[PDB]
RNA sequence: GGAGGUAUGAAAA
RNA sequence: GCGGGGUGGAGCAGUCAGGUAGCUCGUCGGGCUCAUAACCCGAAGGUCGUAGGUUCAAAUCCUGCCCCCGCAACCA
RNA sequence: GAGCCGUUAGCUCAGUGGAGCAUCUGACUUUUAAUCAGAGGGUCACAGGUUCGAGCCCUGUACGGCUCACCA
RNA sequence: GUGGUGGCGAUAGCGAGAAGGAUACACCUGUUCCCAUGCCGAACACAGAAGUUAAGCUUCUUAGCGCCGAUUGUAGUGAAGGGUUUCCCUUUGUGAGAGUAGGACGUCGCCACG
RNA sequence: UGAGUGUUUGUACCACAUGUACAGGAUAGGUAGGAGCCGAUGAGACCGGAACGCUAGUUUCGGAGGAGGCGCUGGUGGGAUACUACCCUUGUGUUAUGAACCCUCUAACCCGCACCACUAAUCGUGGUGGGAGACAGUGUCAGAUGGGCAGUUUGACUGGGGCGGUCGCCUCCUAAAAGGUAACGGAGGCGCCCAAAGGUUCCCUCAGAAUGGUUGGAAAUCAUUCGAAGAGUGUAAAGGCAGAAGGGAGCUUGACUGCGAGACCUACAAGUCGAGCAGGGACGAAAGUCGGGCUUAGUGAUCCGGUGGUUCCGCAUGGAAGG
RNA sequence: AAGCGACUGUUUAUCAAAAACACAGGUCUCUGCAAAAUCGUAAGAUGAAGUAUAGGGGCUGACGCCUGCCCGGUGCUGGAAGGUUAAGAGGAUGGGUUAGCUUCGGCGAAGCUCAGAAUUGAAGCCCCAGUAAACGGCGGCCGUAACUAUAACGGUCCUAAG
RNA sequence: GGUAGCGGAGAAAUUCCAAACGAACUUGGAGAUAGCUGGUUCUCUCCGAAAUAGCUUUAGGGCUAGCCUCGGAAUUGAGAAUGAUGGAGGUAGAGCACUGUUUGGACUAGGGGCCCAUCUCGGGUUACCGAAUUCAGAUAAACUCCGAAUGCCAUUCAUUUA
RNA sequence: GAAGAGACGGAGCCGCAGCGAAAGCGAGUCUGAAUAGGGCGAAUGAGUAUGUAGUCGUAGACCCGAAACCAUGUGAUCUA
RNA sequence: CCUGAGUACGGCGGAACACGAGAAAUUCCGUCGGAAUCCGCGGGGACCAUCCCGCAAGGCUAAAUACUCCCUAGUGACCGA
RNA sequence: UACAUAGCUGAUUAGAGGUAGACGCAGAGAACUGAAACAUCUUAGUACCUGCAGGAAGAGAAAGAAAAUUCGAUUCCCUGA
């Protein structure tokens, strides 16, 4: 994999700038960026999806496995069995293979030669893929990552978060790949499901690149850190783990902070002296003479003067609720709910917040956590019990998959409100990241990092007491996470979150988990990892 | 930000006309039906 | 029991 | 004419690189003290010199203007 | 020699239709000092002019302080 | 006489006032129709003829405004000269602006209906 | 410029060992052959040791014993069983070794070290020791450093020169009613902008004032009247524009291609205008208008280089390189 | 009696004899000997037929009292991890040609040939520390005393230090 | 006797190196180059400038054009002067119709004082300052409702001329 | 061949066809889709060899004149 | 069987070819690497294929050409102190 | 140092140096100047210095010129230009 004098700029907003890298083979090559830095540009020019403007991206010949940031369900009533089967091109060619002898009876002695000569590449292509797979993939459900059977018969889009990261990943690897392009693997998966992917990754002979936020997950995985800077639209690549990374590049741009210093002194200096020679008398001939010699050196050193690259702006949240809280802002009584043809997920919970509390919802994969969430919420009506939210309680929902913008429409269009005027909707945009016409754009070209911004700002704009947050550091870059937790922690109101994120409930301090599938209202402590083992 | 830019015939890829467009305005590469002197036709002309 | 070494607050009444 | 500056009472950030007005001392009020100082707790105090442009948005960018500081205003 | 700068209460300073300090008087104190309060003290260096009207503008005279001040 | 349509520098205009709709033009009656209002059949478009000269419209009176504007005189100035020569004057030619006498409430055409 | 040692390494043979997904009898690597194969040259079963191991078994070494088993056959599975060939993963070694480093050796090379001979000799050349040693020295190449040294550059205008200002383009006044006309004369602008702020069809007329009217105030929006331009025309000024060039809407891309009679301007290079013809279009019923924008600034010769197109050339010829 | 130079000396032959140079003394620094330094392409020389109490270079200039603060910058000295980094090594890939295949099509082995990425690659530079008798540098604003004045005193900005 | 010029020597002055040393002398490259100054020799005849535009590391140089000279070609004679006619233009002058500058008068919004009464509020005042309007009167290179004399362009025009 | 004229020597040079960058076409050709327009040419013909004169180019190039630069050499009988 | 080896050639650095590295032949020098050999080798202006031409890394070779310090015999729209 | 070589002695052999201020080949090799400045470039491989020469030198018998199909060592002249 080799790229030269990369470019690509989308409209006015530019990606790569004469950007290089050359990545040697069976390198697990861990891709390292902010929201909206690249990355996963950088797989679609590999994967030819997308050409650069200007320069030459090289890729091998060898077959790549392509795990997508995003799940792609074609049509909603596919079946986990159909997604994972069609990984293969097993299907594909047999339904060409079945037309071509169509062909064959039709036409007589015109056709046969193309007929026959595509019939053969089917079949010896087929042969390359052995028709095997059917067993094979039924039991790669087993051994990967205990995937139960009963999915296996379910809609794809009615799976969690976490069990639909598990059949994409699974899917990459059915597919037998040469190349493993993973963005963020991991971005749903709970604890025990991550260390399967690891030890898989660590065991993978071949060259695998992964795009992640996660620096534990990359630094037992990676040797070679390639870093996609935002502000210079270049690409650098370290030999390391992600802490060489910032060690690297610490040093790097303290080193040329001071070189930028220097050069500035000694432009002042000069200019120091061209003004004390612009201010003397006329008469003194000898100092103007020297006066305009230093002139031509300044004017020099100033078109030589190395402009230092701005800083990358970090993100600012100020979320206050308008309301107070009262002693107890939710009630849940007796609530028993299952979904229609599948057990029962909760038989008579009943839990009660007490108000300004840090509430998690622990659990696993597929276990009901964003279910418990979408009841609340009323997404899900209760099959027994109620659910009764105080007057005083204004709630604001982060759900799980982005299931709250419009594609369709703009950042701006999104996040238009009757009680927020235009500019003050630009300033708040501003604080997450979107500058001047960077809000005009549309929200299906953005990054999932990108539009995580976008539901959070919704979420700050509403300015709820109550906040029912379903994997909130999800798809974020880590300094944005860290962001997000200390500002959460300061907030004045309660917090129902669901998180496997152990760095964002740490600091977020968390007061009554609820375990699941097992009820269990208990004080937040390090017994949540007692739950957890067990 | 304003530029020149080349429209080039999305038929023959010759290219045909020379202009300018402000970026900031118009993002997207600019689309005409214009004149082909090679075919001799109006043809679309889309901006590389 | 005994010996040596080991912050400010005026003047006069 | 050449530069440097006009942000709270004073001194200073923030200006380059447009989103949100700050630090220090000081002042007012209440505490502690026999009382003062120190110390502790509250509060106030600027629409960023001014007038127009640029912007969705200006302390910040552009233009002019008014003030204050330093230098210069002539050499054989 | 020339050109500017000024002259306002007892002192130091503001300012075309007075402030500090000082001095008195009160309070507080056994009495004071310090505080706190109140009071008085010229008005614009002197003449002339402009103006409806001059401390403010214009002249002249005094008094002082600034500057600049000749040739190869 | 009215209605179209023009030419000519408003001497054609503006203001004020008076008369008429027989025809014609208009207002005028409606939105079913093609068509339309960044809303409104006000406009545009369409269909029709209940009433009116009220208005526009045409005709007429008026010099109040605007417009046109002679002659005389003067400023200026080409040429030829002079002086006490920043300026001023003389001869010859040309000659305004301003001010005024006065003109002017239009004229020269084609077509349809009377 | 040559010897070894050791270490960490990459390559390549040669030894070995491993192959457990499901089902399947069970530890099934793939392909080819495969009805026969192996064993007194010690088979089966058995005992222990060792390795693997997914814990099920697999592989292997030894102890005894002495002749048997395995395969085809059978069902399973996608794949079938023995054994042979080609090999394929995985992990240990052997060897060839290629590198980097480690020290060590000595015979190259060096000695302004001692002694010996030429020999009168503090040169030199040989000889013997000693020291050093594949280093140093020297050759080629390369990076750095290098006013130690060398060759040079280091504007013009200008009420002398310096300092300050200016250098190209557009507009006004100067400019003396054609045009042109200078000053370190008096004023301002330009180094762009617009995807509509272009074209066309249709439609519309402003600024201010008075009066009345909630928030609302001098001044937001609304209504009548007066109001010939006192507005607007992206952007300086001049000229022009209300038969619009100002403003709104629909559709569009003529902000077209090949040109171009004839003019203006002009030392040249350039600059400016242009009816009209052809091609193929936009708008409009048609007339017709459209080769950017109310007009006049918004720009830079050649050389050199980049990108695209090209029925052009191609150093004997076909290509190629290069043009 | 004052300035300058300690002194005797030296200097612009031919407009300057001096406060200029030199000097003894001081200090820093280089130099372990085929010394450093210098002449020379080299050989060969001086340093020395000397050996750190010696030799070269910089500055200061008898003697007496002293020689303050700053190592941020520039040099020099040290450091060796990192970043950057030439030739050389290395040769993944891409063109040209064409044996041979071809469905105008086009593909295309080997050889030669035109370019060539990864990787390897010292010093230096970046960077860290020391160094001023090394090159050099050695600040502002506001208030405050019971006559007035002034500020022992207090705030505050900046700096490597004021 | 030694040190020789890309050098030597220098108690150091750009000091000496054969009577001139910021780089000795001699010979040669060599007739260096000189957009600079000076000089450039007989006669008569015909004609006869320029000291301007543009560009220029250009300004006392140069190039093209303009002005002079010599030869040639051709013309529906295209040049000059004057007259007649028709034109384009905004100067002198003049004027205030626009835009600046501006004087006085009438009136006054409004502003300033000032009282009563305040709920700054409700008034009554300076002949206090006074917008806008209007009457009268000025002013202009970058003002013009107007507008010459001249000059300029042109005429198959007319006379003279070449 | 007399240091001559002259003879021979037709290789070569200029002219008689231009147009285009070129392939190429040709009184036409180039641009162009064009039998259009336009550019350059033909219609619309004189050149060439030599002499002579004017001017220009390469040469010192109308004559004289630097401070200087570079390369061999000669100088320490003055002076350091 | 023999027909010129550290040669031809290549890399690097220079130089000569009208040709200043340019696409650069050809030739020479320094340094390092380094062939084939008759089915072979070189050149035909990068390079490859075909074709054509030639046979390097050994040597010698007169004439036509350049000049005149000299000696002889002359010549001149060459000088005349 | 044993053989020997090196040294030393003798004989033998052929060199030294000068020119003709010319011509030839080679080693090394400027600057002024031109570019209107200047460094690539030009002056120019010139001037100078040095070595070697001969009456001439140098070159010369194709690993050539070509692509008319051919020519047939080199040198010099005209032309190509
Ligand atoms: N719309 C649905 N239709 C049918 N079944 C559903 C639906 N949603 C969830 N399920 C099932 O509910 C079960 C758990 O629901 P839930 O979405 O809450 O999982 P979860 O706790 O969010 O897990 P995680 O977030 O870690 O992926 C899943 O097995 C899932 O298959
Ligand atoms: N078609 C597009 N049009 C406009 N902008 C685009 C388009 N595609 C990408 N961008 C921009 O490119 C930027 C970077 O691309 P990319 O989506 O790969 O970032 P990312 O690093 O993968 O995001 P994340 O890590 O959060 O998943 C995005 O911010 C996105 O806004
Ligand atoms: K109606
Ligand atoms: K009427
Ligand atoms: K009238
Ligand atoms: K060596
Ligand atoms: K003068
Ligand atoms: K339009
Ligand atoms: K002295
Ligand atoms: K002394
Ligand atoms: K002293
Ligand atoms: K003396
Ligand atoms: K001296
Ligand atoms: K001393
Ligand atoms: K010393
Ligand atoms: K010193
Ligand atoms: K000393
Ligand atoms: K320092
Ligand atoms: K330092
Ligand atoms: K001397
Ligand atoms: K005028
Ligand atoms: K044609
Ligand atoms: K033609
Ligand atoms: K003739
Ligand atoms: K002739
Ligand atoms: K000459
Ligand atoms: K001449
Ligand atoms: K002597
Ligand atoms: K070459
Ligand atoms: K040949
Ligand atoms: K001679
Ligand atoms: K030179
Ligand atoms: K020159
Ligand atoms: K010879
Ligand atoms: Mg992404
Ligand atoms: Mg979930
Ligand atoms: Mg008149
Ligand atoms: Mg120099
Ligand atoms: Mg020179
Ligand atoms: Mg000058
Ligand atoms: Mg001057
Ligand atoms: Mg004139
Ligand atoms: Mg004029
Ligand atoms: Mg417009
Ligand atoms: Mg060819
Ligand atoms: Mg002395
Ligand atoms: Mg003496
Ligand atoms: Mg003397
Ligand atoms: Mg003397
Ligand atoms: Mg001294
Ligand atoms: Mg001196
Ligand atoms: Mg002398
Ligand atoms: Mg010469
Ligand atoms: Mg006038
Ligand atoms: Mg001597
Ligand atoms: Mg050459
Ligand atoms: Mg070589
Ligand atoms: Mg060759
Ligand atoms: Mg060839
Ligand atoms: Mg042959
Ligand atoms: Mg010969
Ligand atoms: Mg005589
Ligand atoms: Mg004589
Ligand atoms: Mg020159
Ligand atoms: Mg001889
Ligand atoms: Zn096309």
């Amino acid at each position: 994999m080799r790229g030269q004098k990369m470019n690509l700029t989308f409209g006015l907003e530019e990606v790569y700038e004469d950007a290089e890298f050359h990545l040697g083979d069976f390198d697990k090559v861990g891709i390292v960026g902010v929201n909206g830095a690249g990355k996963t540009t950088l797989f679609r020019l590999l994967l030819r999806e997308l050409k650069l403007d200007k320069g030459k991206i090289t890729i091998g010949n060898s077959r790549i496995g392509y795990l997508p940031q995003e799940i792609i369900i074609m049509d909603e009533k596919m079946t986990v069995l159909e997604f994972l089967a069609e990984g293969r091109p097993i299907k594909k060619m047999e339904t060409e293979l079945n037309y071509i002898y169509e062909k064959l009876t039709v036409v007589d002695d015109d056709k046969q030669d193309r007929l026959l000569k595509r019939m053969g590449w089917l079949q010896e292509q087929l042969e390359y893929f052995d028709c095997y797979e059917a067993e094979s993939i039924l039991l790669d459900l087993v051994d990967s990552m205990q995937i139960d059977f009963d999915l296996f018969d379910q809609p794809i889009s009615e799976l969690s978060g976490g069990q639909k990261s598990k059949i994409s990943f699974a899917k990459v690897l059915y597919s037998k790949p040469e190349i493993l392009l993973l963005d963020q693997p991991t971005n749903h998966l709970d604890s025990s499901t991550k260390e399967f992917v690891t030890k898989y990754l660590k065991s993978y002979r071949g060259s695998v690149l992964i795009i992640s936020h996660d620096i534990d997950f990359l630094n037992q995985i990676i040797d070679k850190i390639m870093y996609i800077d935002k502000v210079t639209h270049k690409i650098s690549i370290y030999e390391g783990d992600y802490y060489t990374y910032k060690k690297k590049y610490s040093e790097n741009q303290l080193l040329r902070e001071k070189m930028i210093i220097q050069q500035e002194k000694e432009v002042k200096e000069l200019a120091t002296f061209v003004q004390k020679a612009k201010q003397a008398s006329q008469t003194n001939h000898a100092l103007k003479r020297m006066g305009l010699e230093r002139a031509i050196r300044l004017d020099k050193k100033k078109k030589n003067l190395t402009k230092r690259d701005k800083v990358y702006k970090r993100v600012k949240m100020d979320i206050k609720p308008n309301r107070e809280v009262a002693r107890t802002p939710l009630k849940v009584e007796n609530v028993t709910f299952h979904y229609p043809g599948h057990p029962i997920l909760y038989k008579d919970l009943s839990f009660q917040i007490s108000g300004k509390e840090r509430f998690l919802v622990v659990g696993e994969n597929g276990v009901g956590k964003s279910t418990l969430l979408k009841l609340l919420m009323g997404i899900n009506i209760p099959d027994k019990g109620k659910i009764i939210f105080n007057d005083k309680t204004d709630v604001a929902y982060y759900s799980q998959e982005l299931e709250q913008l419009d594609e369709e429409k703009t950042i701006l269009e999104n996040v238009k409100s009757d009680e927020y005027t235009d500019w003050k909707l630009r300033a708040t945009l501003s604080n997450f990241l979107f500058y001047d016409d960077d809000v005009n754009k549309k929200v299906n070209v953005l990054s999932p990092g990108e539009k995580a911004r976008i539901v959070l700002c919704k979420v700050l704009l509403q300015k709820a007491n109550l906040l029912i947050l379903d994997q909130p550091t999800n798809h974020l870059d880590p300094e944005t996470q860290s962001i997000i937790g200390a500002n959460f922690n300061l907030f004045e109101g309660t917090i129902i979150v669901v998180s496997h994120n152990p760095s964002f409930v740490e600091q977020i301090g968390i007061n009554r988990m609820l375990i699941l599938p097992s009820g269990n209202i208990d004080n937040y402590s390090p017994e949540l990892l007692e739950y957890y083992s067990n | 930000m304003r530029v020149n830019i080349t429209l080039e015939c999305t038929s023959c890829k010759e290219r045909n006309y020379l202009t300018n467009k402000n970026k900031r305005n118009n993002p997207d590469r600019l689309e005409k039906q214009k004149y082909c002197p090679r075919e001799r036709k109006v043809t679309l002309h889309r901006e590389t």
